[PDB]
């Protein structure tokens, strides 16, 4: 629904230094590297005077507060355990900031969630009506588009598509119109690039529902 | 935690209003806004249990 | 999330039937494919014919059945299974009609068998069959009646279906072309049926690598079409086209 | 006991009577021997009144079970096949003659289901205690496709003459009208034997007979 | 976390937590929209009755379907499970009509079905009904909306929903059901909470709805369907 | 009461053609009395005041005002009116509602409101406060108003019909954003908002919390892009219901269109599927400016300021 | 890992799926019971009353095993429905079989039988329940007994099981009379334990469950309060414990003046 872009955009609009990891790259293979990496990060952040962090895909390793009976949860659970010491503790951060997205936000473990010296909460739910008109407004001025390539019927239709989908939606009708060999896009190629991206969701087995 | 998150709060509020003072509905919305208690809302997986 | 695969009766996490959604791939594993179309009057089943050696007798191979006098039916899936199943629904026709005295409405036969399939995959017992079956018949208020009975327990009711490893390309094709007025003729669902097959094919038919059965307003028998019928309507109709 | 059934131009016109004695003493006035096996399908009982009460409960479930999974009327076929199967599985104990009757799509259907579970389609069925009279005003007053009011007439005489010459038969003759349109159930249409219209009151003043003890409990609202 | 104990159904947790029932309860969740609401004067039933084609005759299986002339149900879930269910829920519905000469009260409806379903949820070898029941009744004057879970459990509802998004469809209802919702207001609260569910557009065909009022259960037809969707919309 | 419901409809045969008669047919059901157990007849009267008052509003007859709010609420405190004050809040609408002027303007409404305090129905007194703020806005009192929308929502912070506190929150906005203190305008919004977003919000509150955004952002953010959105989605929900004030949220939509530097689009949205039924000189005066500020011709742009006086001149 | 079947004796000699169960039991709501020379009494704590469900059952967690006979459930509800209808089938077999309402300890006994079967058994887990049961026999008495999954049953004088059970037995042991309570003071003794029990620090009729059995007439009595009654115990009571707080804010004033 656009929280890396958003992420982005304060990057574009920011003074200090973004940092961007994934969460994966904390994960990596190896004891302890996991740790070293979310330290080394940390100490960047710092060392740069306003910067900021970014964590891309966090419940890879910000899980709940399972009791680790194996060699490798136990390694999961002590890279978030040293990202909370990061975030806070004997050495307060100097003017560092820190973001994440998650995309499930339910399964963190309740220190990371701290709704103390941790973290802030915020919502990007899927684009309502007004938030798909802004994305077709925003995605569409670049293209060159006809005089009957209405945008505004294709918000009014029920779709639980989000900004990405909007954005695909749009780069595979220009895509069509070019293989159809037009420089000016068409009713026609957005309806079959919402077709191609709407309905792509299906092939699943019946039975389940 | 909560209750520095609750001042936090308050006071970014504040600061959301071209405003220097905090006040006590300003304070009872930072408290609501601070201790988000989410719920499963799976009524089924919630009565399993009698 | 592929520990939970090795029993029919344990769910996944996420709410999946692994070895239910197995037996669908073992209808793909067929290596057959089936499709069928219903028309105003008519309803007619078109089918592949593979006999990959000089010695397999073309009387024996089939997979049109007659399941009763009114109700046919094409497999899609393992022969052995197929067969079993295809057992299955004569037994249950045969005793509903001695029960209830009256010929089985094809809507019951394949609820039928799609509750033999559910039982199948809630018990932990059997494993469940793979094939796809798919039921024609005539309905005195109705009319033609198109039914698929997959092996999982849907009993659903179409107006053209596909099977096996084309279905996906199948059920384009049927769409698009029911898409225009859908009141067909007895030639005309034949053709689209063959049609169909052919072009998801990519192949021209034989008047014998293709097993054809149809049933009628008319005719309210399972009618498999012969060499001849079969040739007649490929080489005359793509013609005329 | 005397049931009757006929079949006419567009259905089924079914009549009983109402008695059912326990010995040479009439138990009951207004029995219901007809009885609701589905919404086009009606039996006519006679023979041991539990029997053939519980049978016919039982097939009309049945037949409701199997009309929810159809969605279509049941058919009569299924009813005659449903009860004459069990009452044969049981060697004919089930003392239950039913003058089975229904409309489906086939037009109109009337079997006659003896109790050892031998069944015989039939325009005109009598079977019970005065089937003797019913049948012999059927075979007397009978013509092949009638209407409505005069099968009505034809199948409530054929139950008078069972009423007027058979002991233990009824006192009101009670029909049921079957047909695609219309499912009428008329009980009782009419009342041939009506009352002895009782004589002067001799009734007993409040205190006749004193009492030994009593226990009058106080329960609440 | 609690990773051993969920392959099985008779070994508890540290938790206490059967993880197979609950397994369940995510395939019911990951299925169709379907709604329910208990008006004053009788009760709702709709669910989305989308198919993957316009070849499949959309005719030929329905959703919401009788149990006797004061009861019906819809579900959400899986569907080959739900015919056995309905098979099974008429089946006790006929035999407590024989032992008792009155129709089924839909709570012990409802407590019959939940018990067959914790009859298939307690052995080694029978998998838990994927499926969540909503049973809509006419008992006395009341009318009666229950719901059934994979886990034998049975609760009362005054207005629900069930499906893919029913934290959606649950605020919606929260926001828009009274108490005195007569009947035909129902029908557009639950065609309402189906369209904020309802991808594509709400063809009178494949949505499929069922009024249980003192007349009886009833499942509405397209042509009243039809015009209860274009009255809504 | 099929006799009585002739006689309703030969009255409004009678609003038709001769409405005289009509006014007088209704006043004598009016005058007759009902029934102390029954309702139907307090009922068809109820309506036939109803369409008593789309008399007045047709003809502008208001003289019987006088009446309508002191004879008749004697006989109301029978139906319970809890729930029937719908009835007293439509009819002081269509009252204020009428093209000419009241006379007695907030005095007939004040007079209602120690109506409503005699009674002591506060779900009804509740309804007349925030009929009354929204009168005191639309006459200019803007200090009055706020006043009122202040005790009013201090009380419905406590109280039912959330609805109605919507209502009295954005009274307060709009009020707030004409005395031009942006930033309390803005509190008031977000107050606004934060509380339909726990309730259902009709079509009519729904579009007019997103024209009241829009005109909030397009004053203060200087973010038009979501001024025009928030103005659309206003258009949309007023097109839906077919409500007089659509052409005002068509001409914001065209004046975002215009400040955000692209006036090629108000060409493609006077020109559009839904906005052809509001087209007329409103839209076409946009049209003109719009050209104006095309071809960046100051003198165009003034003879068009002149020209199209009344369509813009007068909206703040 | 000597958890993976209930029939496994542990190296220790514990039932693992046994203490399973009886830690599961914490997660279900709460049950107290009081027993009193006059009467006996359970309270309930209901969950969850998000106001979409509704109140069809008058009681949700507390049943009539027979006319002389109440039990509150705690646990799995699958396992709850099964457990009360097999108790209500040994009350009426008894019944029937000797013609007396069964003495409670005999019912008790003969569900923990069954409990103790499935514990023992084959492929099948302890039951998920706990049961509190009241009840009046002509042997002694008032009576109350609680049941774990393991079978074992304890006759209690006053008794919690469920959240924060640990805490209300305390409090019990705190302000039980042993010999001397009467119906209404454990009445207040029951709403003072649940007010500081259930999570909520305030509480109402739309989330406790109150029941009261007692012998009037020479017949048993089993009546579960309307809201009416528990929402006037559940005033009487903060009121009082608001006096108590008014005299506490005295005291402070008189140690200010000291
Ligand atoms: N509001 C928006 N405006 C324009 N594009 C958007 C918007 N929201 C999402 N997108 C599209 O989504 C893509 C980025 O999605 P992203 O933020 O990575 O989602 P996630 O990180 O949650 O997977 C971009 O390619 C962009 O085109
Ligand atoms: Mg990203």
């Amino acid at each position: 629904c656009g929280k890396t872009m958003l992420a982005k955009a304060v990057a574009h609009h920011t003074t200090a230094a973004f940092i961007r990891v994934v969460g994966s790259e904390f994960v990596q293979k190896y004891l302890g590297e996991g740790p070293r990496m979310v330290r080394d990060v940390f100490r960047l952040a710092k060392e740069n005077a306003p910067a900021i962090i970014f964590i891309d895909e966090i419940d890879a390793i910000a899980t709940k507060r399972f009791d680790a009976q194996t060699g490798a949860d136990r390694e999961v659970q002590r890279i978030l355990l040293e990202l909370l010491n990061q975030m806070d503790g004997f050495d307060q951060n100097v003017n560092v900031k820190v973001i994440m997205a998650t995309n499930r936000a339910d399964t963190l473990d309740p220190a990371l969630l701290r709704p103390g010296r941790l973290d802030r909460k915020i919502e990007f739910p899927l684009p309502d009506r007004r938030q798909k008109r802004l994305i077709f407004s925003t995605i569409t001025s670049k293209m060159n588009l006809s005089e009957e390539v209405d945008l505004e019927d294709y918000v009014a239709r029920p779709d639980k598509i989000s900004g990405a989908d909007i954005n695909s939606i749009c780069q595979e009708s220009g895509m069509l119109a070019v293989r159809e060999n037009r420089y000016i896009v068409l009713a026609k190629d957005f309806e079959k690039a919402y077709k191609t991206v709407i309905k792509k969701d299906e092939q699943e087995h019946e039975f389940y529902k | 935690a909560e209750v520095k998150g609750v001042c936090t709060e308050a006071g970014m509020y504040a600061l959301r209003e071209r405003r220097v003072h905090v006040t006590q509905e300003d304070f009872e919305m930072a408290v609501a806004k601070v201790m988000q208690k989410d719920s499963e809302k799976n009524m089924s997986i919630k009565k399993l249990w009698k | 999330s592929a520990g939970f695969d090795r029993h029919i009766t344990i769910f996944s996490p996420e709410g999946r039937l692994y070895q239910v959604e197995y037996a669908f791939k073992a209808i793909n594993q067929g290596g057959l494919t089936s499709v069928a179309v219903r028309g105003k009057d008519c309803a007619v089943i078109v089918t592949q014919k593979k006999v990959p050696d000089k010695l397999l007798d073309s009387s024996t191979v089939t997979h049109l059945f007659k399941i009763t006098e009114n109700i046919g039916c094409v497999m899609t899936g393992m022969t052995a299974d197929s067969r079993s199943q295809v057992q299955r629904a004569r037994y249950e026709a045969a005793n509903w009609k001695y029960k209830y005295g009256y010929e089985i409405p094809v809507d019951m036969l394949c609820k039928r068998i799609a509750d033999i399939s559910q039982v199948y995959t809630q018990n932990a017992e059997m494993r469940p069959l793979g094939c796809c079956m798919i039921l024609i018949g005539i309905d005195e208020e109705q009319g033609p009646q198109v039914y698929k009975c997959d092996p999982a327990g849907y009993y659903c009711g179409f107006k053209a279906t596909a099977a096996g490893v084309k279905q996906t390309e199948s059920t384009s094709f049927l769409e698009k072309k029911v898409k225009k007025k859908f009141d067909w003729t007895f030639e005309q669902t034949v053709e689209t049926a063959i049609t169909c097959l052919s072009t998801v094919l990519s192949i021209d038919f034989k008047p014998s690598e293709i097993e054809v059965g149809v049933v009628t307003v008319e005719n309210p028998k399972f009618r498999i079409l012969t060499e001849a019928e079969i040739d007649a309507h490929l080489v005359a109709l793509a013609e005329r086209d | 006991t005397t049931i009757a059934g006929v079949v006419y131009k567009d259905g089924i016109v079914l009549g009983a009577d109402t008695r059912a004695t326990e010995g040479m003493v009439v138990a009951d006035k207004n029995c219901s021997k007809i009885h609701f096996i589905s919404p086009n399908i009606y039996c006519c009982g006679a023979g041991t009144a539990a029997d053939t009460d519980m049978t016919t409960q039982l097939i009309s479930s049945n037949l409701e079970l199997h009309s929810l999974s159809t969605g279509r009327l049941p058919r009569v076929v299924t009813a005659n096949r449903m009860l004459k199967q069990m009452l044969f599985r049981y060697q004919g104990y089930i003392g239950a003659a039913l003058v089975l009757g229904g409309v489906d799509v086939t037009g109109p259907h009337l079997y006659s289901i003896y109790p050892h579970g031998s069944t015989d389609k039939l325009p005109y069925v009598t079977m019970g205690s005065g089937s003797l009279a019913a049948m012999a005003v059927f075979e007397d007053k009978f013509r092949p496709d009638m209407e409505e009011e005069e099968a009505k007439n034809l199948v409530s005489e054929a139950i008078a003459a069972g009423i007027f010459n058979d002991l233990g038969s009824g006192s009101n003759i009670d029909l049921c009208v079957i047909s695609k349109n219309k499912l009428d159930f008329l009980r009782p249409y009419t009342v041939p034997n009506k009352k002895g219209t009782r004589l002067g009151r001799y009734r007993c003043e409040k205190g006749t007979t004193a009492v030994l003890t009593e226990k009058i409990t106080p329960l609440e609202i | 976390a609690e990773r051993g104990y969920s392959f099985s159904l008779t070994t508890f947790s540290p938790s206490g937590k059967l993880v197979q029932i609950e397994y369940a309860l995510a395939a019911v969740a990951g299925g169709a929209p379907s709604v329910g609401i208990k008006a004053a004067n009788g009760v709702v039933l709709a669910t989305e009755k989308k198919q993957k084609s316009i070849l499949y005759d959309e005719r030929s299986v329905h959703k919401v379907e009788p149990i006797t002339k004061h009861i019906g149900l819809v579900y959400s879930g899986m569907g080959p499970d739900y015919r056995v269910l309905v098979h099974r829920a008429r089946k006790l519905a006929q035999q407590y009509y024989l032992v008792y000469q009155e129709p089924i009260p839909t709570a012990q409806l409802v407590q019959r079905v939940a018990s067959v379903m914790q009859e298939y949820t307690q052995s080694g070898g029978v998998r838990p009904f994927g499926v969540s029941l909503l049973i809509c009744g006419w008992n006395e004057g009341r009318p009666y909306l229950f719901q059934s879970d994979p886990s034998g459990a049975y609760f009362a509802w005054k207005a629900t929903a069930m499906g893919k998004n029913y934290v959606n469809g649950k605020t919606f209802l929260e926001k828009r059901y009274n108490e005195d919702l007569e009947l035909e207001d129902a029908i557009h609260t639950a065609i309402l909470t189906l369209k904020e569910s309802f991808e594509g557009q709400m063809t009178e065909d494949n949505i499929e709805v069922g009024i249980c009022n003192e007349a009886g259960f009833r499942r509405l037809t397209p042509t009243e369907v039809k015009d209860y969707l274009a009255a809504i919309a | 009461a099929a006799a009585a419901v002739v006689e309703f409809q030969r009255a409004q045969s009678l609003l038709s053609t001769d409405r005289e008669a009509s006014i007088d047919i209704l006043h004598s059901i009016v005058k007759r009395d009902i029934q102390e157990n029954d309702e139907e007849a307090v009922q068809v009267k109820e309506q036939s005041i109803l369409e008593l008052g789309s008399l007045l509003a047709k003809t502008g007859q208001a003289a019987e005002l006088g009446g309508l709010l002191k004879y008749v609420r004697p006989f109301l405190n029978s139906i319970s009116k809890a729930k029937a004050a719908r009835l007293v809040r439509s009819l002081l609408d269509l009252f204020l509602d009428m093209e000419a002027a009241t006379g007695q303007e907030v005095e007939l409404c004040l007079e209602c409101i120690e109506w409503a305090k005699s009674e002591k129905r506060t779900f009804l007194r509740q309804a007349l406060e925030a009929r009354l703020v929204s009168l005191y806005f639309d006459t200019k009192r803007y200090q009055e108003a706020l006043h009122l929308g202040s005790q009013l929502l201090r009380e419905l912070k406590k109280m039912d019909d959330k609805a109605l506190l919507v209502e009295v929150q954005l009274l307060e906005s709009k009020t707030y954003h004409a005395l031009s203190n942006l930033p309390k305008a803005r509190a008031a919004l977000t107050s606004a908002r934060t509380t339909a977003n726990a309730i259902y919000c009709p079509p009519k509150l729904q579009a007019t919390l997103d024209m009241q955004s829009g005109i909030i952002h397009a004053a203060e953010e200087k973010d038009w892009k979501t001024a025009y959105s928030y103005f659309y989605e206003a258009f949309e929900g007023y097109d839906s219901i077919d409500s007089p004030k659509a052409i005002t949220s068509l001409k914001y939509m065209l004046l975002c269109k215009i400040m955000l530097n692209t006036p090629e689009d108000v060409q493609a949205l006077v020109s559009g599927k839904l906005a052809l039924r509001y087209a007329g000189r409103q839209t076409e005066a946009l049209k003109c400016v719009a050209q104006a500020s095309k071809n960046r011709s100051l003198a165009d742009f003034e003879k068009a300021l002149t020209d199209y006086r009344a369509e813009l001149r007068d909206d703040p | 890992r000597y958890d993976s079947r209930t029939t496994i004796f542990s190296p220790e000699g514990r039932l693992y799926q046994v203490e399973y169960a009886m830690e599961a039991i914490g997660h279900a709501g709460t049950c107290l019971g009081i027993l009193a020379n006059d009467g006996v009494l359970l309270a309930a704590e209901r969950r969850n009353i998000h106001k979409l469900l509704d109140e069809v059952f008058f009681s949700e967690k507390i049943y009539k095993l027979n006319e002389d006979m109440a039990c509150s459930v705690a646990g799995i509800t699958s396992d709850a429905n099964v457990l009360t209808n097999e108790l209500r089938l040994i009350a009426q077999r008894y019944l029937l079989q000797y013609q007396e309402p069964i003495p409670c300890e005999q019912l008790v006994t003969a569900l923990c039988d069954i409990k103790q079967a499935y514990t023992q058994f084959g492929g099948k887990r302890p039951f998920g329940v706990s049961l509190l049961y009241i009840g009046w026999d002509k042997h002694y008495g008032f009576q109350l007994y609680q049941s774990d999954p393991s079978g074992n049953y304890g006759g209690w004088k006053a008794t919690c099981i469920g959240n924060n059970s640990a805490a209300a037995v305390s409090m019990l042991k705190q302000d039980y009379k042993e010999g001397e309570m009467t119906l209404k003071s454990a009445l207040a003794l029951a709403i003072k334990v649940l007010n500081k029990t259930m999570d909520v620090s305030k509480l109402s009729a739309e989330k406790v469950e109150i029941a009261t059995l007692t012998r009037e007439n020479g017949k048993t009595v089993i009546r579960v309060l309307k809201q009416k009654e528990v929402e006037q115990l559940i005033k009487k009571h903060e009121e009082e414990e608001a006096k108590a707080e008014r005299e506490k804010k005295e005291k402070e004033q008189k140690e200010k003046d000291k």
